[PDB]
């Protein structure tokens, strides 16, 4: 992986720095590293395999070194370097694609493709040089069992889930108490509804609790909390739990009462936020507990009092909401996020070559299924393929 | 003035290079290039630059 | 004015070769016995013997 990344970085530096008119001293060390790479790769036969519709490709390396002959680089030098760089970039892209499409249950973090297994030999270790990218840095640190994290903007940590829980229900679904929620990507939009508006509650208070167990621990997370859940504030016709019938939801939004957001790690209260809205910081957590109360307004204007009678039928159903958005976080494990293209790149490569479903990832690299059952083997394979994809993105 | 066993063609080029190297008004980059510029002899290909 | 950038070139040639003049010196040429010499028609030039 480090040798593959070093090949990619050397090629990127060659493409960026070996330009017409540049001083010889701007490329001396680069020319040395590039010639070392050429010498190391020369005389080696590589094969990128035929998994799926990915074509079998053979790679031969017999390339002359780059001289150091002109004070300012000219067009001939750049043309020769470009020829060599184009061949090497094609080879690296094919190796990255071949590695991206494989997976293993046991040694998911180890190289899978023949080309990358060969590049892991001692003879190619000379190619290795500066490993500065976030993913290669994290890879190297993780290989040494050092604490390191990936920074995600809007981490895709919540598997998609749009469902409800009815705590009070009837066959006619006209006096309902429960909770709705959408957990999607970095967003948790939850709502608690009471059709009776807590008329018969012990203190005219109805308690709602939403617990979300994150599949990986998130640290240094910045989160936006908003009182209302816009997704559950309009009338809806909702299928029943079994799907036999459909019930009616006619929300009227009230201010959530005694809002408490608890970010827990190992069952301990790491962060607590009471009636606090806006931007909050969760240090290090793996569970979110949103507890909020629907309080029947003790004092109502005649219209409000008309909304909520003392008994059935209930035409307007009192709903309280909560919106949580993880804007950014740090996770020791790789995750899909809004700003990076690693999941997209791997999925596109697998789809465009009809890679048969393996024994590790879900079909089509479905992110909901992946994160839902984010096992250690899946984590290893995902980290490997994401690192390969990040390496590939430097050239393709 | 070569620091890497450099060679040049011809002796007149050597005289010119020494004169430019010793000149005080020469650019530092040109001086370093004279000190570093190298020939390339590929005996397998039967080529010399 | 003398400009180093405009005057520094790389001259390329071969490392070494040997130039030959008398090609036919590379040919070992012998002849049949004159008694057995034949003409264009594959018969002996002189047949009276
Ligand atoms: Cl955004
Ligand atoms: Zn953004
Ligand atoms: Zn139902």
């Amino acid at each position: 992986m480090d040798v593959l990344y070093s090949l990619s970085k050397t090629l990127k530096d060659a493409r960026d720095k070996i330009v017409e008119g540049t001083l010889y001293s701007n490329v001396s060390d680069l020319i040395q590293q590039f010639n070392q790479m050429i010498i190391t790769m020369n005389g080696n036969e590589f094969q990128t395999g035929g998994i799926g519709n990915l074509p079998i490709r053979n790679w031969n390396f017999d390339f002359g070194l780059l001289g150091t002959t002109l004070l300012n680089l000219d067009a001939n030098y750049v043309e020769t370097a470009r020829n060599t760089i184009d061949y090497f970039v094609d080879f690296v892209d094919n190796v990255c694609m071949d590695e991206m499409v494989r997976e293993s249950q046991r040694n998911g973090i180890a190289p899978q493709s023949d080309s990358l297994r060969k590049l892991s030999g001692i003879k190619f270790k000379r190619i290795n040089f500066d490993n500065s990218s976030e993913y290669i840095e994290n890879w190297n640190l993780q290989n040494r069992r050092q604490r390191t994290g990936f920074t995600f903007h809007k981490p895709n940590i919540f598997p998609y889930s749009a469902s409800f829980t009815l705590n009070r229900s009837q066959p006619a679904h006209d006096n309902l108490m429960g909770t709705m929620w959408l957990n999607a990507g970095s967003e948790i939009q939850v709502a608690g509804f009471d059709y009776s508006c807590a008329i018969n509650a012990p203190a005219n208070i109805q308690q709602f609790e939403h617990i979300v167990q994150l599949r990986r621990v998130l640290t240094t997370a910045t989160i936006t909390l908003l009182p209302d859940a816009e997704r559950f504030s309009f009338p809806r016709v909702i299928n029943s739990a079994d799907g036999a019938t459909t019930w009616y939801f006619n929300p009227v939004i009230l201010r959530p009462n005694n809002v408490e957001v608890e970010f827990l790690l190992n069952g301990q209260i790491i962060n607590t936020y009471q009636a606090r809205f806006g931007t909050i910081i969760a240090r290090n957590f793996d569970t979110i507990r949103l507890s909020f109360q629907l309080m029947r307004p003790p004092n109502m204007t005649p219209a409000v009092a008309a909304l909520f009678p003392n008994a059935q039928p209930f035409e307007h159903h009192a709903t309280v909401g909560l919106t949580l958005r993880i804007e950014s976080a740090v996770c020791e494990s790789v995750l899909a996020d809004a700003s990076k293209t690693m999941l997209a790149n791997v999925t596109s490569v697998r789809q465009e070559y009809a890679i048969p479903v393996g024994p590790v990832f879900p079909p089509g690299m479905n992110w909901t299924d992946l994160i839902t059952n984010y096992s250690p083997s899946r984590e290893d394979n995902l980290q490997r393929v994401f690192t390969v994809a990040s390496i590939r993105s430097m050239l393709v | 003035n070569s620091r890497d066993a450099g060679k040049v063609v011809d002796s007149e080029t050597a005289a010119i290079c020494d004169a430019i190297f010793q000149d005080e008004e020469t650019e530092g980059v040109v001086r370093r290039f004279i000190a570093e510029m190298r020939q390339r002899v590929q005996a397998d290909r039967n080529v010399v630059n | 004015q003398f400009d180093f950038r405009a005057s520094m070139h790389m001259l390329t040639s071969n490392l070494t070769f040997t130039v030959y003049s008398d090609l036919l010196a590379f040919v070992s040429a012998d002849t049949v016995e004159p008694i057995n010499a034949v003409a264009f028609d594959n018969m002996r030039i002189m047949n009276e013997l």
